[PDB]
RNA sequence: CUCGA
């Protein structure tokens, strides 16, 4: 649902106004039923209300950063003149409320309705298309107020006391009525631990199996919880025959629980159960005393004696420079290092002296907003700033905001925050830049056919196994591994097969292969897929917003130039990077490579660098010439060791990075092959993203490469 | 107070430092 | 907007224009701060769009040499000793020397109390220096910042990313009808006020002889008498109401440089950019959700942030091909009923409440026979109405717009009034209206902190306090420790301290945190006003003190506690809420970005003669665009039928539009799509 | 297993994409059949081969996309590719 | 634990504040029913205010009349402290008719019959020698605040100004409760409502009036289906 | 060309366009925007576009 | 002053002892203001009995298990607690229940002195083990509402008898939520929504009554202080 | 030209 005023309904409305007014006779002709509506006569009123009715809108909030940018809903006449949004769907919009505007638009054609109540209606679009985790989930306000009630307060009013003496077990409740009972004259805490007899909660799956294990447990079946009453309310949120959940309610669980929900249960479900834990959670953060006082800012505890010792330590490096020690350049570096030590140390000293029952810090422990630099900023000292020039003032801003800056202190610190706001204006031009490239150069790459049948795909990195014998998870599962489909059968040491071949990497069909020892897997990738124009929907695999395989017809190369496109507005590698990548540039780093494998022949020397290899088979060797600037990668050598730095006497591999950088991707095809170098381009932009916090999928990346190699040129004709 | 020069209403400033020349 | 945004302007200094720069020709190296900008350009006053760093604020002392330079006042230091002789130094003359910051630990005498003492260098060099080495010093904190980045309380609790807008939302708050000054000042709202000649000063000193609402009549001491006429219910440049007040009253001393008479965002003389209200800091079941902002409905029962706004409107009379257009009341085929409202010359009377779509002036102008459609001319002689040879052409009230007829201005060429060559009659008709705080206007605070309304509950439903006082404004806690602006914390504090008053325990000496304030300070009556210069004024330590000692109500009892927080009521359920919450009085402006002029909506109207696009902007009556990156939504859903809906018959299909508007009045089903008049000029420019 | 749907998530998007094969394809079979229930109730007063009336009973002044969606849930119609 | 009646008796703070105590309650009732109380005071209390007025030199709020201090809208704005009460319960006219100097209060008010002025104390206008004032003031009776009503919307022609109409006669309204929550057989809630008016009616007229608004609204729970 | 003089470089895409005398085949998304034909993908492919709907022969008595 | 017309109510049943009530439409913003007042009624002012305190025969200075039964004394305590009984007398009645030789107890095999109703036959209580033996004194108590054990610390003689908590109240669990409903043009009337769980001794129809009852007698204290005017 | 997200 949306709410829009009756005022925009009447005129965006206006011709189905006219035609209801002259159907129920309010006017004559359809020319005065016109009239009618332009004077704004008091019959119009209640024949609106007939004619919006289950007519879906469209909101758009610019700029239309990815598909979830317009979504449609069901209006509801509001009074006023403002329209209503969800407090769910703002994520999608990136919509916050100090004076936007959002434009509406009124498909007219049954088709376009159609498309508006099921491809575009906000309910049916709860999961990123990019990512595939869930956005209209409890973010703010909605977050602190689950992670209040079901937190576990030890000294709390009406806590469990164990049998002793004469009176026997103290605060265990027959039914969660009495404990609401109970809380409401004001024995017993919603925070409190207790025991609950519960009758219409499925018991976790760990306890529901050796109270019945044979049988599922039944609705109106009892047993035995430990856990306080707010854990219960929450845990009736969800829908019936969900297992029971005694944790704390941080963002990241709820956004387990909601990724678990979309994947098991149905849509409709999980649009109704979000509606829930909102409506919940702005009750419960109105309760939960979340409140900004100066007296909740607390102040580090030794922040003079921190601040001596390293003011002491920037005296002697200053009578280091005095007499002549120290370069003018290295001072600088010197009093850098001192002073990001002393913060790191006047930040130590606040997590422990901040309680938890603080506000400021249950804000940013539970995952609502916030970082905990802005917390040491705010209480603790504000560090180094940043000049124009770029390298951090050789003097740091000792005071905090709660005590209030010197005005050099504010003075200096205006230049880092001007720049900031200036150079994001010049990034956010650079990144819809690059987006709209990627749009075109994408636009037209569409889901034609269901299986092209190649049996070639790539393989995946599922896990690595350490030393010892345990094997550790991957990092790159989410992005690589998750979401795809099999295009070899998974075989461990024993002859069965876990997966099939074609069936689509969900959450407990990884832990099937990570459970069977085996730890890598080959998958139908869009890389391979050999189809005439498009792609084939099996090598393509889930879409991460419908949760299922891909349905032919989506425009998906549009799809993977938003989701690269839109976190492109924050970046330092960084942006520059990206566009050295898609754009197939000689890059800056320009490191060597392999061309042969064989012997390293490290001729080193401090004039130049030049390097030969032996070929390992037939051949000769092959001379490079390198600066003395640049220093070789650690490869990972023969020997098993990953740090072995390239001496002569080396196995190197053909293609393997030489000395550290950017190599080539020119050259990397001309080496390794077509297929190597969509692998290497895909996972070095992946690895400019991972490294900013955003998660997309190689999928999309893959989607762009193709498109890269789909041309060769022309030797003899 | 601050600011005693046109006749205007009494604002009591948490002054600590003197205003050597004014506006 | 308001007297604040008007002395701002005369004071910018823009680096645009000719012999400056083109916007295309400035890096992020012309934009930044510069460390000869100190005391001179302010480093916070600055617009964050593309006009960033291009456009800057005069700071507050600072003066401009017959060179062109900008020089800045300094006191010269004799031999580690400060001195009360002052001179201007410019940027390369501050370089040869060394200054020492305002807020310098000075002896009675002169002499600085620490040797090493924190100093600005050339090239922007901030370090420790022997006290017979510091030259000259700053004159005041505040020397480096703007006249409104000085009107910020606790700025030095604010960062400088939502001080900039708290500096810039000053400029757009609105003049309401009663002027409130607030508790929590800064002392520069005086002189900002009087500066910017939005008030009325006594140039003499004298007696006031007779004081109307319409003028002021002064009595000198010679024997001469000045009299200053007032400015009521004018128009500004940007639609706000300018309306000057008398203060004084019958036979009032009054001497030189006074303020007899104070005018829009004035209170006695002070800048009132907005009110006093009562704030709590909790979430309130979501309708406060991110930077949303509830209000109580007490704001709109006692006006106290609604606002007067004029529009004007004009239309003319020209004479034309098949004679002179006319301003007559007799408008073919309209009844006397819309006519009813105008006086014998088709003009809206004075007084009159009109609504949009109505006359305000009666215009025909005459249509030759050559220009009829064949259904018009049909249409002509199954009525029998002959001589109707003129049509409509009446100036209306636009969408959205509501008001009373204020003021009438009649030129006409008859009557000696020089028109522009080819017409014969204009009219100016001015309309006010009387916005009250609607859900969605944008309100804001003096730290940058904005927000839209987004709920007006009843007066029974707002967290109440002991006493049964509901507060008025609920802001979100979330958004208080991100944006850095501990300010406003700081100003809830004082600003209740204020409300309540205080008085130290003069028993047993004085206390050891109000050592510092002067002994004015040690006592307050409630509804006090005070002062925190910026990077001056109060410190945490005195703030602490005083909300420990705060006045009792006239029951008697202490309300908010030593931390500054109060036990709050729900006034839908009735339980008290589990925890204290942080309440005082914050300064809240409205600003000049109200529901009433971005509301707009379109059905049709009309299109672009040469593209058959829809307008564009409100004012025009047009339509939103549906951009490029707005297709690649449509094309991302797949929703192929939408998108060829949008850009045919919605937009620039001719025949397209029409047949589907039959289709809807009809009840039939939306036509087929044709093809788009814009990509038939595609071709004929090709050609 | 769900609560009742309100509004315009009734019918539950989950069970009508079991009729059909894809989002897309759910679509063009509401909209056709919408206007084929339109042109029932604009050609009902005159001519006749007008297009099949509500399969299901309509309630009061229902759009006819919701019908047509009713309609696609009960199995009353068919299809071709 | 067995029930006793629970009682209501007044005391009285000022002319206009009295205290009600309600005792006893069951525990965690109080609160509720203060706010109950609290909650029917502050909206729906009957009273009168006036509805519009008409000043004979003016056309619109936004103007001034010769020889007063104020401007039409700080007047209007003045005249919105008024406090006023009527027996008919229908549209009356209140008159003023002030020439200067002087200052005008709302004593200067001629009521008609049925209607009175519970405040001749307030200013209204200052007048100087040239100065004159004659104002007609429509008087209806109603509860809550409706804003001004439109010219358009009623029969009202252009010399007509309307008013923003505040017709609740409560001032300010809250309650305490005291617990009893000694652990024995019997516990108990005071409850302790106060009640502040504007001198238009007694607290205790306005309580009785939110007492048969909420008896005949609780009502509708009792009738069975 | 059509899709790519609307990118960039238009006046070098529309020379070279007119003197190779290309034709250019209306089937593409940035194309059929232009020139207002339905998108080939979504619900525009022939696949779903192109679909009639029948009743089961069950009916009501009226 | 105003006359505010057709407020009506509306019973659906989902089981026979829990419905939920509508009350649309009212004035805005009524229905907060008598939404908590009728829950508290509910759940705190409507006569009801329930167990005070009970004694088990073999459990003097140990409360941990009771022998020949599978339970332990906690979870013979919250069985109990949650036995429905209704009493005509309103001084404390005492009640006994035996039952020998393995098998099970239910709150049938309890034999009922004259004036007191046992609503739940069927309700499991012990299971008794092979040539087992259970004797029990339960205290039955007439009240409103919900009162902690520990208040009943009295009632117990110094003889291994235990307080209970007293589930006086016949409903068990009140939620209400508002919305809104548009009459006429105004959307902004409240539509009530009253959701009462209650035991088998009374409808949720009964107790919605009674909370009616006693809470227009107990506005009627204010009521008849002078007998002014209001719309109806 | 200036401003809003
Ligand atoms: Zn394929």
């Amino acid at each position: 649902q949306c709410g829009l005023p009756k005022l925009m309904a009447l005129e965006l409305f206006k011709p189905f106004v006219m035609k209801r007014l002259v159907d129920l006779n309010h006017a004559q002709n359809i020319k005065s039923a016109k009239r009618m509506v332009e004077r704004q006569r008091p019959q119009v009123w209640d024949v609106l209300e007939e004619v919006i009715a289950e007519h879906p809108v469209l909101l758009n909030r610019a700029p239309t950063l990815h598909r979830l940018g317009i979504q449609a809903f069901e209006p509801m006449l509001v009074e006023g003149k403002a329209i209503q949004l969800h407090p769910l769907v703002c994520e999608a919009f990136n919509a916050d409320f100090d004076g936007d505007q959002m434009a509406v638009h009124l498909p007219l054609s049954a088709e376009a309705q159609a498309e508006a109540r099921i491809l575009m209606l906000s309910s049916n679009n709860i999961l990123s298309p990019a990512s595939g985790r869930p956005l209209a989930m409890p973010r703010l306000d909605m977050v602190t107020g689950l992670y209040y009630l079901t937190t576990e307060v030890p000294g709390d009013t009406g806590e469990y006391q164990p049998a002793s003496g004469d009176h026997p077990e103290t605060g265990v409740y027959s039914s969660p009525a009495e404990a609401i009972m109970a809380a409401d004259r004001g024995v017993l805490s919603v925070r409190a631990k207790i025991k609950v007899r519960l009758t219409q909660l499925r018991p976790p799956v760990e306890i529901e199996a050796e109270l019945f294990g044979h049988s599922g447990w039944q609705p109106g079946d009892a047993w035995m919880a430990e856990t306080t009453l707010g854990r219960v309310m929450f845990n009736e949120l969800l829908p019936l025959g969900y297992p029971f959940v005694n944790k704390q309610m941080h963002k990241k669980v709820q956004a387990a629980i909601i990724n678990d929900l979309a994947e098991r249960y149905p849509m409709i479900v999980v649009a109704q159960t979000v509606d829930k834990l909102k409506d919940a959670g702005f009750y419960w953060a109105t309760r939960s005393g979340v409140t900004v006082s100066m007296a909740d800012v607390l102040v580090p505890p030794r922040k003079k004696e921190i601040l001596d010792h390293y003011e002491e330590r920037a005296d002697k490096v200053e009578k280091q420079f005095q007499r002549g020690a120290l370069n003018h350049d290295e001072r600088n570096e010197a009093l850098v290092e001192i002073w990001k030590e002393a913060t790191d140390e006047v930040g130590q000293a606040l997590r422990e002296h901040y309680p938890d029952d603080n506000p400021i810090i249950t804000i940013v422990d539970s995952g609502a907003t916030g970082n905990f630099t802005q917390t040491r900023t705010l209480a603790g000292m504000k560090g180094l700033v940043t000049n124009p020039k770029g390298e951090f003032i050789p003097r740091p801003v000792k005071s905090s905001f709660r005590e209030g800056l010197t005005v050099l202190e504010y003075f200096i610190n205006t230049h880092g925050a001007r720049k900031g706001l200036a150079d994001t204006a010049l990034r956010t031009a650079d990144s819809g830049y690059l987006t709209r490239r990627l749009v075109d150069v994408s636009q037209d790459v569409i889901v034609r056919e269901h299986d092209c049948q190649t049996e070639r795909g790539i393989v995946v990195e599922l896990a690595e196994r350490a030393p010892d014998g345990t094997l550790i998870r991957d990092p790159y599962i989410e992005t690589s591994a998750y979401a795809r489909t099999l295009g070899t059968d998974a075989v461990d040491e024993a002859g069965n097969v876990i997966v099939e071949r074609g069936q689509d990497l969900g959450d407990p069909e990884i832990d099937a292969l990570l459970a069977a020892g085996i730890t890598q897997v080959k998958v139908r990738s869009v890389l391979t897929c050999a189809t005439s124009t498009g792609v084939c929907a099996t090598c393509y695999g889930r879409s991460m917003a419908t949760g299922k395989l891909v349905d032919i017809g989506e425009a998906v190369g549009i799809v993977a130039a938003q989701s690269i496109g839109e976190p492109g507005t924050q970046l330092t590698g960084g942006l520059p990077r990206v566009q050295e990548l898609f754009e197939a540039r000689v890059p800056r780093g320009k490191a060597p490579i392999a061309d042969v494998t064989g012997r390293v022949r490290l001729e080193d020397g401090e004039r130049f660098y030049k390097i030969t290899i032996v070929p390992d088979d037939g051949g000769e060797e092959v001379v490079y010439d390198k600066i003395s600037k640049r220093q070789r990668l650690r490869v990972f050598k023969h020997e098993d060791g990953s740090e072995r730095v390239l001496s002569d006497g080396d196995h190197v591999e053909v293609g393997q990075q030489l000395m550290e950088g950017s190599a080539d991707p020119h050259e990397v095809l001309r080496v390794q092959g077509p297929r190597e170098v969509q692998i290497h381009l895909v996972r070095e932009v992946q690895e400019v993203y991972r490294a900013q916090g955003v998660s997309i999928h190689d999928k999309h990346i893959e989607v762009i490469v193709r498109q890269m190699l789909r041309r060769v040129t022309i030797i003899d004709s | 107070s601050n600011n005693s020069v046109p006749g205007a209403p009494n604002r009591v400033s948490f002054a600590k430092l003197r205003e050597p020349l004014e506006v | 907007n308001n007297p604040l945004s008007g002395l701002t302007h005369k004071r910018r200094l823009s680096a645009l224009g000719p012999g400056g720069l083109s916007r295309e020709r400035a890096g992020l190296e012309v934009r930044d701060v510069h460390p000869s900008h100190y005391g001179r350009m302010c480093p916070i006053e600055t617009p964050e769009g593309p006009n960033i760093g291009l456009i800057g604020s005069l700071s507050v002392y600072a003066r401009v040499n017959p060179f062109g330079f900008i020089e800045t006042p300094y006191r010269k230091v004799v031999d580690g000793v400060v001195s009360d002789e002052i001179v201007y130094l410019t940027a390369d003359e501050e370089d040869r020397h060394v200054v020492a910051q305002a807020n310098s630990p000075i002896d009675a005498d002169g002499r600085f109390v620490e040797p090493r003492v924190l100093v600005r260098r050339k090239a922007g060099e901030v370090e420790y220096v022997p006290s017979s080495e510091v030259d000259y010093m700053d004159v005041s904190p505040r020397q480096m910042v703007s006249v409104a980045t000085a009107m910020i309380p606790f700025l030095e609790h604010d960062d400088a990313n939502r001080a900039l807008m708290g500096a810039n939302m000053q400029r757009q708050a609105v003049p309401l009808v009663r002027s409130e000054a607030p508790l929590v000042g800064t002392g520069m709202e005086l002189r900002a006020a009087i500066d910017a000649g939005d008030v009325v000063v006594a140039e003499e000193s004298g007696v006031i002889e007779e004081v109307s609402a319409d003028y002021i009549t002064v009595m000198h001491d010679n024997g001469t008498r000045r009299t200053y006429r007032m400015r009521k219910f004018a128009r500004s440049n940007h639609g706000t109401c300018a309306n000057q007040c008398p203060i004084v009253d019958a036979g009032d001393r009054v001497e030189a440089g006074q303020v007899i008479a104070d005018g829009p965002c004035t209170d006695d003389g002070e800048m009132a950019l907005g009110k006093n209200l009562l704030v709590a800091i909790m979430p309130w079941e979501g309708h406060n959700y991110e930077d949303a902002i509830i209000l109580s409905n007490r704001l709109v029962e006692e006006d106290v942030l609604t606002s007067i706004h004029i529009e004007e409107h004009e239309i003319d009379a020209r004479d034309t091909k098949l004679g002179a257009e006319e301003i007559t009341r007799d408008i073919p085929n309209i009844s006397d009923e819309v006519l009813a409202d105008l006086d014998e010359r088709g003009i809206v009377r004075i007084g009159a409440e009109v609504r949009d779509g109505d006359i305000l002036v009666g215009k025909v102008t005459p249509k030759g026979e050559t220009e009829l459609t064949p259904e018009e001319r049909l249409l002509r002689a199954i009525f029998g109405e002959k001589a109707r040879e003129v049509r409509d052409t009446s100036l209306k009230v636009p969408h959205g717009e509501s008001g009373k007829v204020i003021g009438i201005r009649v030129f006409s060429r008859e009557d000696e009034d020089e028109l522009p060559a080819g017409v014969n009659e204009l009219v100016r008709v001015y309309v006010a209206q009387k916005r009250k705080i609607s859900d969605g206007d944008k309100l804001a605070g003096r730290h940058g902190n904005k927000g839209v309304i987004g709920k007006i509950l009843p007066v029974e439903d707002m967290p109440f306090l002991a006493d049964g006082t509901p507060v008025d404004i609920i802001l979100n806690t979330h958004g208080v420790p991100r944006r850095m602006n501990i300010g406003q914390i700081l100003e809830t504090h004082l600003g209740w301290c204020a409300h309540s008053g205080w008085k130290v325990d003069a028993a047993k000496g004085v206390p050891d945190w109000a050592a510092r304030l002067p002994d004015e300070l040690l006592e307050a009556q409630p509804n006090a006003i005070v002062s925190t210069p910026v990077f001056d004024g109060a410190q945490e330590a005195e703030l602490q003190g005083l909300l420990s000692c705060t006045l009792p109500n006239r029951d008697g009892d202490v309300l908010v506690d030593a931390d500054g927080k109060a036990m709050l009521f729900d006034g839908r359920s009735g339980e008290p809420f589990p925890y204290p919450v942080t309440v005082g009085y914050m300064y809240i402006m409205k600003l000049h970005h109200l529901v009433d002029d971005k509301i707009h909506a379109r059905s049709t109207g009309p299109y672009s003669m040469i593209t058959q696009q829809p307008l564009g902007g409100k004012a025009q009556f047009g339509g939103q665009r549906f951009g490029e990156m707005e297709c690649w939504a449509m094309q991302a859903y797949g929703a192929a039928y939408t998108l060829q809906e949008l850009l045919t018959i919605k937009s620039d299909d001719t025949v397209g539009r029409v047949k589907v508007y039959e289709a809807i009045v009809k009840g039939e089903n939306i036509p087929e799509p044709g093809i788009p008049e814009s990509f038939k000029v595609l071709l004929k420019e090709l050609q | 297993g769900y609560d009742t749907p309100l509004g315009i998530t009734n019918p539950p998007i989950d069970e009508l994409l079991d009729r059909v094969s894809s989002k897309y394809a759910l679509v063009i079979y509401a909209a056709k059949r919408a206007r084929q229930i339109n042109d029932y109730y604009n050609q009902l007063g005159e001519g006749i081969l007008e297009y099949v009336g509500p399969l299901v009973e309509p309630g009061l002044q229902e759009k006819p996309l919701s019908i047509a969606l009713r309609e696609i849930h009960a199995d009353l119609l068919e299809h071709t590719e | 634990l067995i029930s006793q009646r629970p009682t209501l008796s007044e005391d009285v703070l000022t002319d206009n504040r009295s205290q009600f105590v309600i005792e006893p309650l069951e525990p965690g009732f109080g609160y509720t029913l203060g706010n109950s109380l609290r909650r029917t005071l502050l909206s729906s209390i009957p009273g009168a205010a006036v509805t519009s007025i008409r000043i004979d030199g003016v056309l619109h709020e936004f103007t001034t009349v010769p020889g007063v201090k104020e401007d039409v809208t700080e007047i209007i704005l003045n005249l919105k402290s008024l406090v006023v009460s009527s027996e008919e319960d229908e549209p009356v006219t209140m008159y003023l008719r002030k020439q200067g100097p002087g200052e005008v209060t709302a004593g200067d008010i001629v009521p008609p019959a049925g209607v009175t002025v519970h405040n001749p104390g307030m200013h209204i206008a200052t007048l100087n020698d040239k100065g004159k004032l004659e104002v007609e003031l429509v008087v209806e009776r109603g509860r809550g605040y409706v804003p001004a009503v439109q010219n358009r919307a009623s029969g009202a022609e252009i010399g007509r100004i309307p008013v923003d109409s505040i017709y609740s006669p409560v001032l300010k309204v809250t309650y305490k409760v005291d617990a009893t929550r000694v652990e024995q057989r019997t516990d108990f809630d005071k409850l302790i409502l106060d009640v502040e008016t504007k001198n238009s009616i007694s607290p205790r007229d306005a309580l009785a009036s939110a007492g048969k608004t909420l008896v005949e609204l609780f009502g509708l729970a009792r009738e069975l289906n | 060309w059509l899709s790519a003089a609307s990118f960039q470089e238009t006046t070098r895409v529309l020379t070279d366009a007119a003197i190779n005398c290309r034709s250019d085949k209306l089937n593409g998304l940035k194309e059929n925007v232009i020139i207002g034909k339905l998108i080939p993908a979504g619900t525009g492919i022939n696949r779903y576009r192109n679909i009639a709907v029948q009743p089961t022969e069950e009916a009501r008595a009226a």
